[PDB]
């Protein structure tokens, strides 16, 4: 009974019927109100015409259902009885699922007494009793040419650009980020969730000073690279960077770090990293759609499985929970709600880290 | 069985029979203009206590106040809440109480509504509608 | 009380399931309904989609636990239940300690009523409470 | 009548014990006495050695089953009565119905109760419900020895053509489904499954009309990629090219796209995807050629991964019934029964990856 639910919203709307006439039928309906109701409810279309309920007023007491479906009381009660306006489709699903239940009944029921009448055919009675069934916008990257050929970076976003083990996923959000944070007034709180940050600090700094590559993980500097690190040293700790690093958990690290600080700071990015080993994919991944909705900001989220939309569409939602899904082999599209079909290209070293301009 | 917005005027009767300059802002916000119709004197036997300069607690103002309006305000001491209080919470009750006489204006006027029912009306009994539905988009 | 006006930030948000499961899961609900409530709110805004009091009267109705649970004499009493959309947090931070109430109840209730068992191997009983107790 | 004299003839006979026992196993029987009869007609004969009431009346009295179906009483009369055992089928073909109902039964209850006592399942009520009741021509291929080497293809194929890795494992499901589908006036079905839903498209318009080499992967492109394609994008989604959206896709997740594609559509052809996406292997492997078969056009199966091959021979049997299995690393066919199995001609120009053939 999804019907009396089904039908009351093609006011609120009022043309509620964009998707809900590019969907079902009359015949759904079960009461001789609700068909002949619907029935009235599609010839609106012809020009047309569009919507309202006294287009069906005009329509219902025409073809007199006016004496034949609840009465006035039951008209106006609808639009009284239907609130969450953005369902449709949807929503109107349970009734077909309620007519799932009617697309087996008088066709097993009759098959079912069929021993007592084609008895006699058989052959003509089963192939027959079977064939039934067969039915800019658009907060910050750094190199300002990729806010552009896509918009942003904006509120309520799950941005994910992924990659293989250790390819882009892995230091990509230590590179379009520090432009959003360090260069404008958009800070952050921070997950490294591929180590600790104690070596998510030492992959970012590598880009600025053209430093470690000799290495510092080994030993130190040379003379004018610390001439070059004093003048890469104070973009970090003192700038509006935060991460977090705690192992293994659910999800409540970011939310546990991530409301008090709604307030101090300002919140213009939240940031996350790999997937695979916190801990089956979506509690996690819808853990972050009605984030962006609560604290009201783009948001960064790097999964992992090419990677396409398919081979990371079975090891998490990222096609549902995020429209906008780019990729890290150059920066692959796939699925992008707010800007143009303009594609770009970065050439990336593989050493200093640092994708350099085309 | 206490609905939805009972509570929102006891969002008030509470956060104000324990902090007062978390109450002067009412005779800026809700003067009122309340809802209820013994939850008005309620309100005019608070602001007047600001005034005289006492220990202001609990349960030692709800004594001024004589008989009825105590086995009614000690149940508003018998609540589960705190003194930690929000300023988009502040921002929230603003709406809440002097705004449900809105959600009124959606039934004293429906009795003349459905009464253009019983004459068969639909021409221009349908159209209140728009003065009703499209009236609560504000 | 802590949970006599809880659910309405759920349609009134309605994305809201997030600092739901946040500290918590679908289990921290004793009262038969709220559990498969909140069951019943996890899977269906697990699409999806994300929330509406009517997406959940759904699957509840579709595991007829609506007829196991009651029916829609709730939802009205609920969507109108919350007075404020802000509390939320909260409330999950006070209603924790509500079903918390015995988290080591459980394990505890045991030992005493398993007395009448390591006797045997007695000593055992030891790393138990290392392992029920104690977390 | 038709079960009461069912026992008679074979005590009659008695080496007409086989022609029923054929078209009837032992769970086919009603009253609880005939079959301790009949499958004991099947419980007698094993030497040796053969059947009669003197071998027969002695395993039911030695499983001391005869004073619980009826002693000599029932028994004297069935051997002495029956007229004739030259019938004999017949019986297990007239009687036959009455299980014909005892596998036509259960079935539909498991449907129709799985809306009742379950609900409890979702697409289990949908498609375990779906599960028991059973218990050059020329189609254009679109290049040279491809088309010449092959034979058709002719309707109902199963085929399966696989290689190792970017050399022949999707670099094919865009060839002829741009030489039926751009060749002869139809609505076909091309799939895409290991690669994402429409990044295909930004790998066919690599193809078609030729963009990706300016790059199509930069910016924008070149003064050579203007006047080239929109003369025809108004023949893209007009000329039979589309596309699926979906992930977890099982074999039954599939059918419906041909089985309402080609009764309201056209579909003259299904090209797919891999097998390892669309998700023990040989009954499924009877219901893709069981749709080729069931649909009456040719079907793709692309799989993937001395002298020696056999190796997918031995991966669940595999090679026999998806008649048809090719073999590229190389572009030598291994098997199919059309006729020759002739060296198939290619190309593979990585910038258009287009296919110039011999």
């Amino acid at each position: 009974e999804a019907e009396q639910a089904v039908l009351g919203a093609v006011f609120l709307d009022p043309a509620a019927l964009v998707p809900a006439s590019e969907i079902l039928i009359p015949e759904d309906f079960y009461r001789a109100a609700h068909q002949k109701i619907f029935h009235a409810m599609l010839r609106v279309a012809d020009r047309g015409e569009p919507v309202d309920l006294v287009t069906v007023t005009a329509e219902l007491a025409a073809s007199e259902q006016l004496e034949e479906i609840g009465g006035v009381s039951y008209l106006s009660e609808l639009a009284d009885a239907v609130p969450t306006a953005a369902n449709v489709e949807y929503y109107a699903r349970i009734v077909e699922e309620k007519s799932v239940l009617r697309r087996l009944i008088r066709t097993a029921t009759s098959i079912a007494q069929d021993g007592y009448t084609r008895e006699d055919e058989i052959d003509v009675l089963l192939d027959e009793a079977d064939r039934k069934i067969m039915e800019i916008t658009g907060i910050p990257t750094g190199f300002t040419e990729l806010d552009r050929m896509t918009s942003g970076f904006q509120r309520s976003d799950l941005i994910i650009v992924a990659a293989r083990p250790s390819v882009g996923k892995t230091a990509f959000a230590l590179n379009i980020a520090q432009n959003v944070a360090t260069k404008t007034n958009e800070n952050v709180a921070i997950f490294s969730l591929e180590m600790s940050a104690q070596q998510l600090v030492m992959r970012m700094l590598c880009a600025e000073g053209n430093i470690n590559a000799q290495n510092l993980r080994t030993g130190k500097l040379t003379p004018e690279d610390w001439g070059k690190l004093t003048m890469a040293m104070g973009s970090l700790s003192n700038a509006g960077i935060y991460i977090d690093d705690t192992p293994s958990i659910r999800v409540s690290d970011i939310r546990a770090k991530c409301r008090r600080l709604k307030q101090e700071s300002g919140l213009g990015m939240i940031v996350i990293d790999y997937l695979q080993l916190i801990q089956e994919v979506s509690e996690i991944s819808r853990s972050l759609k009605a984030l962006a909705r609560e604290l009201e900001v783009p948001v960064i989220a790097l999964s992992q499985l090419r990677p396409m939309m398919s081979d990371i569409r079975e090891s998490g939602s990222i096609e549902q929970d995020a429209d906008i899904v780019a990729f890290l082999y150059e920066i692959i599209i796939a699925k992008q709600r707010n800007g143009p079909v303009g594609t770009v290209q970065l050439a990336f070293i593989k050493e200093y880290n640092k994708f350099v301009n085309l | 069985l206490l609905p939805a917005f009972q509570n929102a005027e006891r969002l008030l009767l509470a956060h104000m029979m324990r902090s007062r300059d978390v109450a002067l802002v009412v005779q800026e916000r809700i003067g009122g203009r309340f809802n209820i119709e013994e939850h008005r004197a309620l309100a005019a036997y608070i602001y007047a206590f600001y005034e005289e300069g006492h220990e202001a607690d609990p349960g030692a103002l709800i004594s001024r106040i004589p008989g009825e309006l105590q086995p009614l305000a000690s149940e508003l001491s018998l609540l589960l809440i705190a003194d930690d209080v929000s300023e988009q919470e502040l921002e929230d009750y603003i709406r809440h109480v002097l705004n449900r006489p809105k959600w009124l204006m959606l039934k004293v006027k429906e009795q003349e509504k459905t009464e253009a029912e019983r004459r068969k009306d639909f021409l221009t009994a349908a159209r209140i509608a728009k003065e009703m539905i499209e009236m609560k988009k504000m």
